[PDB]
């Protein structure tokens, strides 16, 4: 339960910031 | 440059994010 619910808010932000790295690498080459 | 500079700073939060996954799986599973 709980270390399952800070795993999920952990994977949350994991993926959002996979989400950013590749709008970024995208925006370094135009 | 900017973009380089917060795309780097953002694989480390990532590897940060990482390491504190991982050492949760290690906590539930024991």
């Amino acid at each position: 339960g709980q270390l399952e619910q800070e795993l999920a808010a952990l994977d949350q932000e994991i993926a959002a910031a996979e989400q950013e790295l590749a709008a970024l690498d995208w925006q370094i080459q135009g | 440059g900017q973009l380089k500079q917060r795309r780097a700073a953002l694989k480390q939060r990532i590897a940060a994010l990482k390491q504190r996954r991982a050492a949760l799986k290690w906590q539930i599973q024991g």
